[PDB]
């Protein structure tokens, strides 16, 4: 159809920015759209599973995962999700990842199968916090802000979501409409249903909530999901009799199926004029897996890696004491405001979406945090340094290194990808030693003020002129110059990671 | 599920767990299961904490004998302790877990001894990526106990010497009446008796003993000890005469009757069986099945829940081939010059390059990273077993071949590689050589140029499947495609096959399977690039009753093992052909056999455990075979690991004296090794400091006994110090002169030897083998060229024992002995010195026919090998008019066929362009000689070209094999034959000492 043709032409540009959100919003229009939109995928993804071209697979993949979330109800005329099954199910061949991104797929459409909506609750539920007792799970958002670095409009942005919108009676009424409507089609009533539950007290609504997500797992955890599906809808049907509106579901004649957009979920915002991300722990006097805390922190260049110096570092704290873990299994998202330059080189869906960068701003980040799902982690350069009294320390920089403004005593161990330890040592006098940071790691091109010259290095080691105290930058940061030190070793070393969509 | 029951080594009594297995569970996972269940179900639990699952391994009886569940990734399924259970009907299963145990100092000792013998040590596991060696260790048990279960140990002591062929006619002449004289030594009596050509030594003995049984007391036989214990041995060597078998079948008497010699024999007791055992095995036997993975039904996915999938059949998988290269990295550079370089990748099966793809040259440094990608068009369904993913790096300016490295895409327990891999390079030293197949990593992993590359990784394993040879279903061909068809089939082996003619044969390839000649033509037209021409090939083969009634021709089967084929089905069938050769036979081809191991693109084959078991089954075979690969070993550093390998697995189980007697060669020749190296590194001073060490060496540890190389059954003694000397020579060879040991010798002759260095003589062992091949031709043929092969052999890196041919004269020291140094070549000095040296005429006319025979077969021998071109400074001659070569070792514009110098024609009389009757019998038995010898030019052929292969070290091309063709005349008529080779004597005849001349004045030069 026409409609279907420009869906098809705005998917196709997509895949090739705003056409993400575009497309979002003209299959937001009519439910139908929805399993139109599933067709044409899994007729360009079957394309791909013969062309053997990898690079499409990643982003098509979270397009269905989006898709299919989203749609309202399936008919069970519909089979498109056998045929989404048995294509996946032929890419086991594929290499790694792409593997683990086909099993991922195939386990979700298992359960859309057995029980149909368990994935839009199980979402809606943790984002709320609403959760039943057998199944206690949270979620949280922090937005974290410089006034000054962040611009206006950002800063609109963060205030729009920090709004405490809906309420948990809306949550309810919203997840029992949506599961009944997906479970059952047309055949119901939601405008009835609607009414006879703005009746209802929030202690009934949360226990008939409750008992509906327990129905919804237990059909899910059923063998065959042909059986299942009935079942499980006798059992809601059985439990709309028993709260006393029954009548609604069922209706023989159809009604019109409704898009359910998803809800929006709690968020907080916390100016972060220090790089120090110390602030957060501060809130925490304000089970990992039970919840995250999707911190969201706004990305500038110059000051992203200044603050990723403070993300690794308490890294550390708390690698070596962990106690936020014992509260959120965290996650980390950077939000351009070259951390993200990396990113898109390596993963262009990322670097066509997040790197770019209610209001189509809103609506994007909102996709962004929401499916971005693959951590992805950074190279960096750890370091010791001993100084004048014997005094050690351990840093960790990614930036750049400059110590000088003398008899350095300069040893270096270049290296092949082969792993030949290529030992040199140069005692040379110098007086300003800047490490610059060349671009399977990379080397240090080091640098030296003598007629200069400057070469790379893979783990270097470099001691004073009998315990002279030189001065060390770090990351040139001229804010935290370390002084004192007679040795200086540097090396590259190897739940809160830089999420990425990979 | 499977429930199985473990027995656990903690007791009052030993304990057990009956455990559920998944069906398709791996060894791993029900490890990590035995161990979990343990630690909850244990008495003592501590025990089992205290340990991993390792440090205990699992034996299982199967009708008595423990065999251990090696493989930790194989399938549960597979095993076969499972079938035999159900076959028994015994269940739940019942595995014993024993904790290891640290081998016995005895077992050190005995494996450094091995290692010792060797020559290199065999339990490194240094210069490997993989576990093929340790497992094929593991594997070649059962053959080894099997083969020496089924042995007697009385023959296989005295391990006579017979063969079954019919006497040549010649010598049905010395026999007549059908009887000989035997002449028989006993204490200090000779006794003759005349015994008919086929009385066996048994019935000889008590026709014997009876005639002298009123006599017993002069032949000093005790009357309690009865002939029971007394057999024949010969008289001066370690040579029995027993069994039952005609005394005309015996190698030893056809050998007297030749050299016109009286048979003598001595009476003597067996020698003790005793002697011989083997120690008993310190392993347990590896399962039964290892090298199996199940059919192509049950490793697919299709109708199978990903949650239920524990293995992806490579069938299922279609896409392309990938692979990722990562960078080259050198220590220091190879040269100093601005060159670009490039590396270039292919597949190859076999010779046949499938598929070749090429990256970015950049300037040449010591350290070069690409990081990039190549897809070959191959898919990864098409990959055969045994496929090669050749590497090289190709220095630009052509561009010169510097390294390589191969890498099997398939690994021996048929799983497709995946993952990281570092490899070292190998260096360069024509086209093609046995070299670049090898399959192992340049051991100098410090300055060797290595390479790194990625495959990717698979959530499973992507195993193989095995065929389900199901019967295949699938008129009449046109008699002129039949008649065309078959003069395709009737080329020479080296034809090349177009497309077309392999298309007709693969289509019209139920007509070649009804003839066996048609078999390696067949193969090559198969297009090795799909999946379906491999099955339907391996249903063809099932089909083998044509092959298998076919009449055993070694000629053929070599064909096939030819590195042209590398299925596996292919070469078993051709080693199922060679399993019934007899063991003579087996002694002419051992040494090819043993090159052709080098093909095997797997470190086990059918070929390796068919030559333990004939190994392990005689003695001579076992000597001739520990030689050739001692000298392998320590040669090629391509292949020592593999030749390691089959050596070992030989050596433990050959016996204790055996392992005695190589104890003492060995340490005998090294001993003359280290004092010969000492000795060449720097006039009379030279003798006398060589006399002075041999002084030493017998005021050392050098035995008094051992038997000699290239004759086991000849033991040599003490040697004679005052008889050694040094030769005059460029390498100065030393000339060492023992004695034998045995007391009964009826002549004092002593024991020559000659001990080079400096010098690889391997080409001399093959060329020598050639001579001996072609000699048994002539022999079925029914004539005498009278050759003189003498034995050769090569026992390290640059030194060899040579056998001393008695009272032996050069050509040159005769020329020079009258000419002198100036150049002139008198053609009456050869005739007056053998005259001289021939006072009795009778004597003189037999010594120049032996000479006129041995000149007609060198001379065909050299020329149908292309070596002819030799200088007049390497050819010995005899006292008794018998002629030969040596020194093959250098020779592997005008050129001369062979050399035929005027001298020689003087001797025959016919000087000149005259003629007599010596000059034309020489050339009727050349003739001869020549036609029947290219009877076999398949055969002559292929043993060429598979020497060229695996010989020389230089690449090599094409125009030597096209020569070789050339020369025999292949495809004419026999009046053709005979015209050119009387056109290449005629030719030689002309030309007369220019080019001996000319090599001459060159050498002085
Ligand atoms: N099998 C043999 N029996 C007796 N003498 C031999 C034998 N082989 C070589 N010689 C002697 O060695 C000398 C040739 O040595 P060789 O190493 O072949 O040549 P070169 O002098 O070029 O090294 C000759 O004097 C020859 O008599």
């Amino acid at each position: 159809t026409c409609t279907e043709d420009r869906i098809q032409h705005a998917l196709e540009r997509c895949l090739h920015c705003l056409n993400c959100w575009s497309l979002q919003e003209l299959v937001s229009r009519d439910p139908g759209h929805f399993l139109i939109l599933l067709e044409q995928i899994l007729q360009k993804t079957r394309e791909v599973q013969e062309k053997g071209t990898y690079d499409l697979l990643a982003p098509l993949a979270l397009l269905f995962y989006s898709t299919v979330l989203c749609t309202p109800h399936f008919p069970p005329d519909s089979d498109l999700l056998l045929k989404a099954a048995r294509t996946y199910h032929r890419f086991l061949t594929w290499p790694v990842p792409y593997c683990s991104i086909c099993q991922e797929l195939l386990t979700f459409i298992d359960a859309e199968l057995k029980a149909p909506g368990i994935s839009y609750q199980r979402l809606v539920r943790a984002e709320q916090g609403l959760s039943t007792r057998s199944h206690r799970s949270s979620t949280v958002t922090v937005l974290l802000l410089n006034p000054v670095e962040v611009q206006a409009e950002f800063l609109d942005v963060a205030d729009k979501l920090s709004t405490p919108g809906p309420s948990p009676h809306s949550a309810y009424i919203t997840l029992l409409l949506h599961a009944f409507q997906a479970t059952f089609g047309a055949h119901c009533d939601l405008s009835g249903l609607h009414r006879r539950l703005q009746s209802k007290t929030l202690a009934e609504l949360e226990a008939i909530f409750t008992e509906t997500a327990e129905a919804q797992e237990l059909a899910s955890g059923i063998g065959d999901a042909a059986e299942a599906r009935q079942w499980l809808r006798t059992k809601l049907q059985a439990v709309g009799e028993k709260a006393g509106f029954p009548g609604v579901l069922d209706t023989a004649k159809p009604g019109k199926l409704r898009t359910i957009p998803i809800p929006v979920a709690r968020c907080y915002t916390y100016s972060w004029n220090q790089d120090s991300f110390d602030i957060l722990q501060e809130i925490l006097l304000k089970d990992p897996k039970a919840s995250t805390l999707r911190v969201v922190v706004f990305g500038s260049d110059r000051i992203s890696g200044k603050v990723a110096r403070a993300y690794s570092n308490l890294r550390r704290l708390e690698n070596n004491r962990p106690l936020l873990t014992r509260f959120f299994k965290l996650q980390f998202f950077y939000v351009p405001v070259d951390i993200s330059h990396y990113l898109g080189m390596l993963d262009p869906w990322y670097e066509r979406n997040v790197l770019g960068l209610l209001p189509i701003l809103a609506d994007m980040l909102l996709y962004y945090c929401r499916f971005a799902a693959r951590p992805v982690l950074l190279q960096v350069y750890q370091t010791e340094l001993t100084f004048i009294t014997g005094e050690k320390t351990t840093e960790i920089f990614i930036h750049s290194l400059e110590l000088g403004h003398l008899t350095l005593q300069i040893i270096y161990s270049k290296g092949a990808i082969s792993g030949r330890s290529r030992w040199s040592n140069m005692e040379k006098l110098c007086t300003s030693v800047n490490l610059s940071k060349a671009c399977s790691t990379e080397a240090l091109t080091l640098n030296l003020t003598e007629s200069t010259s400057q070469i790379k290095v893979d783990k270097v080691q470099i001691i004073g002129s009998n315990s002279c105290p030189f001065a060390v930058c770090l990351d040139q940061d001229e804010r935290k110059i370390l002084q004192s030190v007679i040795r200086c070793e540097v090396s590259p070393c190897y739940c809160l990671p830089i999420m990425t969509f990979s | 599920l499977i429930p199985i029951e473990f027995v656990l080594p903690t007791s009052k009594t030993p304990e057990t767990a009956l455990l559920h297995v998944a069906g398709h569970g791996n060894v791993e996972q029900m490890k990590a299961q035995v161990w979990l269940r343990a630690l909850e179900t244990s008495v003592s639990a501590d025990f089992y904490h205290r340990l991993g699952p390792d440090h205990f391994l699992l034996l299982y009886q199967k009708k008595g004998q423990w065999y251990e569940i090696y493989d930790k990734y194989q399938v549960v399924q597979t095993l076969d302790c499972l079938r035999y259970w159900k076959v028994l009907h015994r269940s739940p299963g019942q595995i014993h877990v024993v904790q290891r145990h640290a081998p016995s100092e005895e077992t050190l000792a005995f494996q450094r001894q091995l290692n010792a013998l060797i020559g290199y040590d065999v339990t490194d596991v240094s210069n490997v990526h993989d576990d093929e060696l340790e497992f094929t260790r593991r594997r070649l048990v059962t053959p080894r106990m099997a083969e020496v279960a089924g042995r007697d140990p009385k023959l296989y002591a005295m391990h006579p010497w017979v063969t079954s062929k019919p006497l040549p006619e010649y010598l049905l002449k010395k026999i007549t009446n059908n009887c000989v004289f035997i002449v028989i030594h006993r204490s200090t009596t000779s006794q003759t008796i005349k015994v008919s050509a086929d009385d066996t030594p048994g019935t000889i003995l008590q026709s014997f003993f009876t005639k002298m049984a009123k006599k017993k007391s002069l032949m000093d036989i005790p009357e309690s000890q009865n002939e029971r214990d007394f057999v024949l041995r010969v008289c001066g060597r370690d040579e029995y005469l027993v069994g039952e078998t005609p005394i005309k079948n015996f190698q030893w008497v056809r050998q007297c009757l030749k050299n016109g010699e009286e048979i003598h024999l001595v009476l003597d007791t067996p020698p003790d069986p005793a002697l011989d055992e083997v120690r008993k095995e310190e392993w347990p036997l590896v399962d039964d099945c290892t090298g199996v993975t199940g059919y192509h039904e049950q490793l697919t996915i299709h109708g199978k829940d990903h949650e239920s999938v524990f293995t992806v059949s490579l069938w299922d998988c279609d896409r392309k081939f990938r692979v990722k290269i990562r960078g080259i990295d050198i220590p220091v550079l190879p040269r100093t010059a601005d060159l670009t370089v490039f590396v270039e990748a292919n597949i190859q099966y076999g010779q046949q390059v499938l598929c070749q793809r090429r990256t970015s040259p950049k300037p040449f440094t010591e350290e070069v990273l690409w990081n990039v990608w190549l897809e070959f068009s191959i898919k990864i369904k098409d990959l055969p077993k045994g496929a090669l993913l050749n590497l090289q790096i190709y220095c630009g300016k052509k561009a010169q071949l510097l390294y390589y490295v191969n890498l099997l895409l398939i690994d021996h327990r048929f799983l497709l590689r995946h993952g990281e891999y570092v490899l070292h390079m190998w260096q360069l030293s024509g086209s093609f050589n046995a070299d670049k197949l090898t399959s192992a990593t340049n051991p100098d992993k410090e300055n060797s140029m290595s390479i790194s590359i990625l495959l990717d990784n698979y959530c499973h394993p992507i195993a193989l499947p095995k065929h389900r040879p199901t019967p295949d279903p699938e008129a009449e061909m046109p008699n002129q495609l039949r008649k065309q068809l078959e003069a395709i089939i009737a080329t020479d082996p080296l034809n090349p096959l177009t497309a077309e003619d392999k298309e007709l044969l693969w289509h019209f390839r139920y007509e070649s399977l009804k003839d066996p000649k048609a078999y390696p033509k067949l193969f090559s037209s198969v297009k090795w690039g799909q999946q379906e021409i491999v099955a339907k090939t391996y249903q063809l083969l099932a089909k083998r009753e044509v092959w298998d009634q076919s009449a055993l021709d070694v000629g053929l089967t070599m064909q096939l093992l030819d590195c042209n084929f590398s299925d596996e089905n292919v070469r078993a069938i051709a080693v199922q052909k060679l399993e019934s050769l007899e063991d003579d036979d087996v002694l002419h081809y051992l040494l090819q056999l043993v090159q052709a191991v080098k093909f095997e693109p797997y470190h086990d084959s059918a070929l390796a455990r068919f030559l333990l078991k004939r190994g392990l089954r005689n003695k001579r075979i076992g000597h001739f075979l520990f030689w050739f690969l001692r000298s392998e070993i320590a040669q090629s550093r391509h292949y020592q690991q593999r030749f390691a390998v089959i050596l070992e697995a030989y050596l433990r189980g050959c016996g204790t004296a055996m392992l005695h007697d190589f104890t003492q060669q060995v340490q005998v020749i090294d001993m003359l090794q280290k004092v010969t190296i000492d000795i060449k590194s720097l006039s009379s001073q030279v003798i006398s400091q060589l006399k002075q060490k041999l002084e030493n060496l017998q005021n050392l540890n050098l035995p008094q006994s051992f038997r000699v190389p290239y004759d086991p059954g000849l033991k040599a003694g003490a040697l004679v110090i005052e008889k050694c000397k040094v030769m005059a020579s460029k390498k100065k060879p030393l000339w060492l002169e023992f004695k034998c040991a045995d007391p009964t010798a009826l002549s004092n002759e002593t024991i020559g030897i000659i001990f080079k260095h400096g010098d690889d003589l391997r080409q001399d062992m093959l060329i020598l083998q050639i001579l001996r091949i072609m000699e048994s031709i002539w022999e079925t043929e029914s004539l005498d060229l009278c050759l003189l092969p003498y034995g050769c052999i090569s026992t390290g890196d640059k030194i060899g024992m040579i056998e001393i041919v008695k009272d032996a004269t050069t050509i040159a020291k005769i020329q020079q002995s009258t000419v002198g140094n100036t150049g002139a070549f008198k053609d009456e000095v050869l005739s007056h010195w053998l005259k001289e040296k021939c006072p009795i005429e009778e004597k003189f006319q037999a010594a120049v026919e032996r000479f006129v025979y041995s000149c007609a077969g060198y001379c065909v021998a050299t020329f149908v090998l292309g070596i002819g071109d030799r200088h007049n400074d390497n050819i010995m001659i005899s006292e008794t008019g018998n002629l030969f070569h040596i020194d093959f070792g250098h020779i592997l514009k005008e050129r001369v066929p062979f050399v035929l110098t005027p001298d020689f024609l003087f001797v025959m009389g016919t000087s000149g362009k005259k003629t007599s009757l010596h000059f034309q019998k020489f050339q009727d038995v050349c003739v001869k000689a020549y036609l029947a010898l290219r009877h076999h030019t398949n055969l002559l052929i292929i043993l060429f070209s598979m020497m060229l292969m695996t010989g020389m070290p230089q690449l090599t091309s094409k125009e030597d094999i096209e020569y070789i063709r050339d020369a025999l005349t292949v495809g004419k008529s026999e009046e053709d034959a005979k015209k050119y080779f009387l056109d290449q004597i005629e030719v030689c005849r002309d030309k007369g000492w220019t080019v001996q001349f000319n090599w001459f004045l060159h050498l002085v030069l």
